[PDB]
RNA sequence: GGUGAAAUUCUUGGAUUUAUGAAAGACGAACAACUGCGAAAGCAUUUGCCAAGGAUGUUUUCAUUAAUCAAGAACGAAAGUUGGGGGCUCGAAGACGAUCAGAUACCGUCCUAGUCUCAACCAUAAACGAUGCCGACCAGGGAUCGGCGGAUGUUGCUUAUAGGACUCCGCCGGCACCUUAUGAGAAAUCAAAGUCUUUGGGUUCCGGGGGGAGUAUGGUCGCAAGGCUGAAACUUAAAGGAAUUGA
RNA sequence: UUGUUGGUCUUCAACGAGGAAUGCCUAGUAAGCGCGAGUCAUCAGCUCGCGUUGACUACGUCCCUGCCCUUUGUACACACCG
RNA sequence: CCGACUUUGUGAAAUGA
RNA sequence: AUGUAAA
RNA sequence: AUCAGAGUGGCGCAGCGGAAGCGUGGUGGGCCCAUAACCCACAGGUCCCAGGAUCGAAACCUGGCUCUGAUACCA
């Protein structure tokens, strides 16, 4: 049985795609098969933004944001709930 | 342990509007451990906003180096140029393209330095296209223009006036107007300046630029 | 007067390390593991908060009045996310009464890494 | 990986069969 | 030296913990009627109750 | 430091952390995609040099010169082999710390060959689109990549336009995707797996129940590891594929 | 009679709140107290009912043990004790 | 192999007395 | 970790 | 052939006179649908044999019995 039409990755016209290291476990997986989330987070959750802006000496300092692009393998993506097992009918939704 | 330590005033040179970036401390002179000449090359890294009372330049981490010390004031000279992690990583996004260039440069005084520029292609208004990519032949042409401008917009006397170009982005805005006919190019800067080597001390040089 | 708190918040510990504005003089270096007994709680937010208050007292004993943050994860060819003590420690020296200047993440980022530990199949446990 | 390891069991066995035949030669 | 500080439960969030034994609440400090922080209470607790707190820096996270 | 928790290990001969500089060797983040190039394997830092290629454009030229292919030939990831060079990181083997009934494993520490390069071998991968190549016909659509053609209107441009960036339309050639049968199929699915009992476009390779077995033997290629060719005796009623209900 | 049972005197044992485990229970409830009925000639440390005194705790969760529905994987169908 | 003295003069600093 | 030969 | 060594719980082993245990194994409960694994307890010994001294011996000397290593050369 062929579960997916794309085979689990985006690879057309190519023969080889270079792998990447999973952030969680460092398993090697090809760059076109990995689950890739660009995370844009704050240095502090809104619990501690006022009591850190109370301490900024220069007025108007906006707290910078940590930027990262995190890679996962299939097993780590499933186990952390970044992606879920979907129904057969919902497997085809890419939005 | 901290009772044998004496503080100093760190001062930026006069082409920086504000001065007095802060205070450093050095253990007082002993045998073979002299405060004055013993250290002398502290490297300091202070925001360009703290340094010219202009938050409009909150990026551009200025790297500063102590050339000499005179009687409880650490006299500092411009040592480098760099972006915050957040600013550079704010600029770079998918569905765009990124162009990099670098060139080694001599000023008339013999500072050898690198400059790195970065630019990003601009979506024009009314675009319905989902991505904004130049072609590789275009990508090369812009990089070649980037390098040439660095060469000739540099090759100007010294970091005294050369830094005067780096501050208001005399280079980056001029990159766009230099080559707007090859592809738009928004967010042009000079991302980094690394000083490869400097000439000898030449004490006359310092106080002429320093306060 | 400004010092620089080279905060290293990895997993398994945390380092609250204050230096002068040149980095060449250490001023006070408390770590999470000096404040608890168990190796597991060295990275805890509480031990992180205890360390920072200890830092602040030793800083307010020395005349520096405000400071600059440099948050740091492990980086390199390992995680880029700061550890479980990052925000909790930062929330402490703000709630401790000493002031913050500018905040930057200085986690070491390769242009591309040497091979990472663990092998091709990764840590499978 | 049963089939792969079965291929290894043949590989080892066949090597030993060749060593016997050199001795008898 | 921690000073026992009083707060008031403005609102109740959920019932966290493996067995559900921990009601999570939002507290209102009486010295400064501005600090709304999460705390984790054991025992039946409604809004208008007053919690004695030894420390305050220990702040509960979302769904802790 | 490491972890589920630890321990091996390092440490007042100052470990870890912080800062300036140096060396070495690997790697080439983000940009980076249901995108490009290549016969496949494969191919991502800059610039220059050398030779090659597809597509598009053409009222250039030859004029059947072609398709596919036993024998024969070029290339062929990783590992592995022989010599040099290099030896950061990682790391088969090995050695330890944990765990465990045990643990020659997963986890943790240290590390050999190897990883990298030059010369020469090897010739195999789920080397996969599990789908040979050439040709025709056949259904609708929006994206996208390369070229070309057609439209005014707009720029941080441009001595002026013209071109370059962007918008719309068309053609050709690519990598794909979506919706649907009037089609096919055991079905899953497939716009090529369609134009099949209403069975014939050309051609190459290859299968004949499951094992024994890609084994024995002979040949042949290789330094070796091994590659290619490749049975039989015997045994057995099923093995297997797609889909359904339950557990 | 291998003492049906109820008396009287005498005999005065183990047991110092019970290890690893484990049951029932959310208001007239748990727990305490006794009564009636079944069996029955005699025998109630039992069961089925009854009333009397009368709380502590919780107003939740899916963690352990299980149940229902959905999605998903299966080489299971005497069905994972496969 | 190692130390002192000798060859063996000159003058400057830091901790030492 | 495992699960009648006793149908 | 002599001589060194060693005989202790079912087995492998420790035990310096006041004097008997370690691992594993046995027995009875628990956990499980049920076995292991895991949990809680319980019971073990002609200390090779016969002496002798010794406050007092499994140990210290003597005799007897059984297993093991040794050195036995110049001719
Ligand atoms: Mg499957
Ligand atoms: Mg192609
Ligand atoms: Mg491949
Ligand atoms: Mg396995
Ligand atoms: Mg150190
Ligand atoms: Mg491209
Ligand atoms: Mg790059
Ligand atoms: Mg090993
Ligand atoms: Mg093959
Ligand atoms: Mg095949
Ligand atoms: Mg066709
Ligand atoms: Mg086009
Ligand atoms: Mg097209
Ligand atoms: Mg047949
Ligand atoms: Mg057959
Ligand atoms: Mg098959
Ligand atoms: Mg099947
Ligand atoms: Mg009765
Ligand atoms: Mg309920
Ligand atoms: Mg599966
Ligand atoms: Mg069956
Ligand atoms: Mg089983
Ligand atoms: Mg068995
Ligand atoms: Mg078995
Ligand atoms: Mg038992
Ligand atoms: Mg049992
Ligand atoms: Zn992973």
């Amino acid at each position: 049985t062929f579960k997916r039409r794309n085979g689990g990755r985006n690879k057309h016209g190519r023969g080889h795609v270079k792998y990447i290291r999973c952030s969680n476990c460092a398993k090697c997986c090809p760059k076109d098969k990995a689950i890739k989330r660009f995370l844009v987070r704050n240095i502090v959750e809104q619990a501690a933004v006022r009591d850190v802006q109370e301490a900024c000496v220069h007025d108007g300092y906006v707290l910078p944001k940590l930027y990262a692009k995190v890679h996962h393998c299939v097993s780590c993506a499933i186990h952390a709930h970044i992606v879920r097992v979907r129904s057969r009918e919902n497997r085809r939704n890419r939005e | 342990p901290f009772t044998k330590k004496q503080w100093y005033d760190i001062k930026a040179p006069l082409l920086f509007t504000s001065r007095n970036v802060g205070k450093t401390l050095v253990s007082r002179t002993q045998g073979t451990k002299i405060a004055s000449e013993g250290l002398k090359h502290r490297v300091f890294e202070v925001s360009l906003a703290d340094l010219q009372n202009d938050e409009d330049q909150a990026y551009r981490k200025i790297r500063l180096r102590a050339e000499d010390v005179q009687g409880m004031n650490v006299l500092t000279n411009f040592w480098g140029m760099d972006f915050t992690t957040d600013k550079l990583r704010s600029l770079v996004r998918k569905w765009q393209t990124l162009i990099e260039a670098h060139v080694d440069v001599k000023t008339t005084d013999n500072y050898m330095l690198r400059m790195f520029a970065i630019g990003f292609t601009k979506r024009r208004p009314n675009q319905v296209k989902r991505t904004c990519y130049a072609q590789a032949s275009q990508i090369r042409q812009i990089r070649r223009k980037m390098v040439e401008i660095m060469v000739n917009q540099a090759a100007s006397c010294d970091l005294k006036e050369l830094v005067n170009k780096f501050i208001p982005e005399v280079i980056g805005k001029e990159i766009e107007k230099a080559t707007s006919s090859i592809f738009p190019l928004q967010n042009v800067y000079v991302r980094k300046v690394k000083i490869l080597k400097a000439p000898k001390f030449d004490l006359g040089k310092l106080m002429e630029v320093h306060g | 007067v400004f010092g620089v708190a080279h905060i290293f918040a990895s997993f398994n510990d945390t380092f609250i390390h204050v230096t002068d504005l040149s980095g060449r003089e250490t001023l006070v270096r408390i770590t999470g593991g000096m404040k608890v007994k168990a190796d597991r709680d060295e990275s805890s937010p509480y031990a992180a908060m205890l360390a920072s208050q200890d830092v602040a007292t030793r800083c307010k004993e020395l005349g520096i009045t405000a400071l600059h943050i440099k948050l740091r994860a492990t980086g390199g060819n390992k995680t880029k996310t700061p550890g479980p003590g990052a925000q909790s420690a930062l929330r402490a020296l703000a709630r401790s009464g000493m002031k913050i200047g500018r905040i930057e993440d200085v986690t070491p980022v390769p242009t591309d890494s040497t091979r990472r530990k663990g092998g091709r199949r990764g840590r499978r446990l | 990986m049963r089939a792969k390891w079965k291929k290894k069991r043949m590989r080892r066995l066949k090597r030993k069969r060749r060593k016997m035949r050199q001795r008898s030669k | 030296d921690t000073q026992v500080k009083l707060a008031v439960v403005v609102k109740v969030m959920g019932r966290t913990g493996s067995r559900g034994q921990v009601t999570q609440v939002r507290v209102k400090f009486l010295d400064d009627q501005n600090r709304l922080i999460m705390r984790n209470v054991k025992g039946p607790v409604r809004e208008g109750d007053i919690l004695t707190l030894l420390e305050s820096e220990r702040e509960a996270r979302r769904l802790r």
